[PDB]
RNA sequence: ACACCAACGGCGAAAGCACUCUGCUGGGCCGACACUGACACUGAGAGACGAAAGCUAGGGGAGCGAAUGGGAUUAGAUACCCCAGUAGUCCUAGCCGUAAACGAUGGAUACUAGGCGCUGUGCGUAUCGACCCGUGCAGUGUUGUAGCUAACGCGUUAAGUAUCCCGCCUGGGGAGUACGUUCGCAAGAAUGAAACUCAAAGGAAUUGACGGGGGCCCGCACAAGCGGUGGAGCAUGUGGUUUAAUUCG
């Protein structure tokens, strides 16, 4: 097949930011949109409860730490399998920067997914918790084997 | 297949079976395809007869062996003869070059 | 320490599943050595061109208690490792006077060994 | 110096080709009349 | 053992022959009439030579490398892969006499379009000297008329048209085996059946299918996501088991 239709990409409903509603439609889970808009929107009331910055900044500045320049994608030639790494685009590392900061924050427990977004949004903002950690151990690998191309 | 091998199924189809038919069918196919070492799934064997004395048309004996293995798609392989012990050990033979051809296609 | 002069030459052989990086005086006798194997990684990943690049890097950082200007490097023999190497040292761009090949040609010497089949 | 590779285009003059031709065995006319027909034909 | 030179190139009867130089020596091609005057062709049996592997005798032994040995892959691996590695490979003197020893085409003469080439010489042009053009022949190659051919193709180097001479063939197995004999140090080579059995065995071409042969292009086909089944409970269907029946498909 040939390609996909450019793209339409609309801003956030409240803030009017390309990339706070790409987040909100990937913590959608099954057409409850509202819900997560209630989700995100509790996690920004939060994040000005926590900090006192722009959530713009504690969020750009988050997934800019999550965001990984190069990934391992296991090609294969005349039958045999090399980890090459081939550097990924910028838009495909944002939807992987808020895919294992998302996954990441369906993990810490406690409270409710206001409180498990911000903790580990503040963890990508701080380098600790764990997406950031995930962000390494894809990037250790990659780096770990640069003796294919 | 005795023991720690693929799931055995068998079908019978106008044909009640015996101890020597089912018998023939776990030590041919199955002692056939012991030396292995495949974790194939599931091994459908379906041993229908047909014809002569039964029905018109000749004297038939028709088996089909299916394996659903992991290991690169699912195969079978049909076979008719004069009896079941002659259709069981010719499938027998045909799965033999399906599963080398598995095997051999498996290489560097 | 050494004879304490900055021009020297270097040798790269080049293998067909390795690299060897050395550097050594005129006379010849060696001041460095080192290779695919020296430098960590060992195997099937040992003769590629980060090995060439890790392994001249390691090699002629090395030197830097000489601080060679006069480079000139004497490679050999046929693999992936070649051009790196020349990248390596052309990235610490001291002065590489000429590269040239060494290369064994034989002129119908000895009966090479039997063809692979594979 | 700039990044540019004198050694490969020259090297091609007297290729590399003639060891990855010695290291597999003496065998005669029929893959020698296949890699010298092949290479009588790449050069004209 | 002899890179580049190496060429769809030169020579030999074939096998073969390439680092250079020297010596002895074969053979080919061309011209003049310089000579003889049919001395010609083929060749049973015979004789010679005859790649490689093999064997006797003695040297020599770097690389490579049957057998062998170890490691790996593998269910297994006496094999492909890898590491060692003996005979052998080379030479002297012999024996062996087989090869897909193939151009899968015995030799010789005469005759039958061309195009594009290469090699060797000869004549004329051109210059006066290397070229360069046509040619006379011989040899080597590639497309190709006629004709032949079952077709593919061959086609002045015929698989064409004719003449001569020798060999070999008459279904496929059995079987290049048995037996005998000759040769050979042996390995074996040569000559070479039958009983019985089969209705085929073969050649060239076509159409399909197929290929762990290419080339090209689609498909939620894989990849990227998202969500499940397989785990648990239940609903339901099938197989098996049981029963008088668990209707049949």
């Amino acid at each position: 097949r040939g390609t996909v239709e450019e793209k339409t990409a609309k801003s956030d409903p409240i803030y009017r930011n390309r990339l706070v509603n790409m987040l909100v439609n990937r913590i959608l889970k099954h057409g409850k949109k509202s819900l997560a808009y209630q989700i995100l929107y509790r996690a920004v009331k939060k994040i000005q409860q926590k900090t006192e910055t722009n959530p713009l900044s504690v969020l750009r500045q988050a997934i800019r730490g999550v965001t990984p320049d190069i990934a391992v994608k296991a090609r294969r030639v005349g039958g045999s399998t090399h980890q090459v790494p081939i550097e990924i685009g910028s838009t495909q590392g944002k939807a992987l920067a808020i895919r294992w900061l998302l996954g990441a924050a369906r993990k810490r427990p406690g409270r409710n997914m206001a409180f498990k977004l911000s903790s580990e949004l503040v963890d990508a903002a701080k380098g600790s918790g764990d997406a950031v950690r995930k962000k390494e151990e894809t990037h250790r690998m990659a780096e770990a084997n640069r003796a294919f191309a | 297949g005795p023991l720690s091998s693929v799931k055995l199924i068998l079908q019978g189809r106008n044909l009640e079976v015996s101890d020597n038919v089912r018998s023939h069918v776990e030590d041919k196919v199955g002692k056939s395809v012991a030396k292995h070492s495949h974790l194939v799934r599931e091994v459908d064997v379906r041993l229908s007869a047909r014809g002569g004395d039964l029905s018109k048309g000749p004297k038939l004996r028709r088996c089909e062996v299916t394996l659903f293995t992991k290991r690169h798609g699912v195969i079978r392989a049909e076979e008719d003869a004069e009896s079941l012990y002659s259709s069981i050990d010719l499938v027998s033979s045909i799965i033999q070059r399906k599963l080398r051809k598995i095997k051999d296609k498996v290489s560097d | 320490s050494a004879r304490k002069i900055p021009k020297g030459v270097i040798h790269v052989q080049a293998s067909f599943n390795n690299t060897i990086v050395t550097v050594t005086d005129v006379r010849g006798r060696v001041v460095s050595w080192a290779s695919a194997g020296t430098c960590g990684f060992r195997g099937t990943k040992r003769g590629t061109p980060f090995a060439a690049q890790t392994a001249a890097g390691n090699a002629i950082r090395t030197v830097v208690e000489q601080g060679m200007q006069r480079a000139e490097v004497m490679i050999k023999g046929p693999g992936l490792g070649r051009d790196a190497a020349l990248r390596a040292i052309r990235r610490s761009g001291i002065l590489l006077s000429f590269v040239r090949d060494v290369t064994p040609m034989p002129h119908n010497g000895c009966r090479p060994p039997k063809k692979r089949r594979v | 110096n700039e990044e540019r590779l004198l050694n490969r285009f020259r090297r091609e003059v007297m290729r590399a080709g003639v060891i990855q031709e010695c290291k597999r065995r003496r065998y005669f006319e029929n893959k020698q009349e296949e890699k010298k027909r092949k290479h009588r034909e790449a050069a004209k």
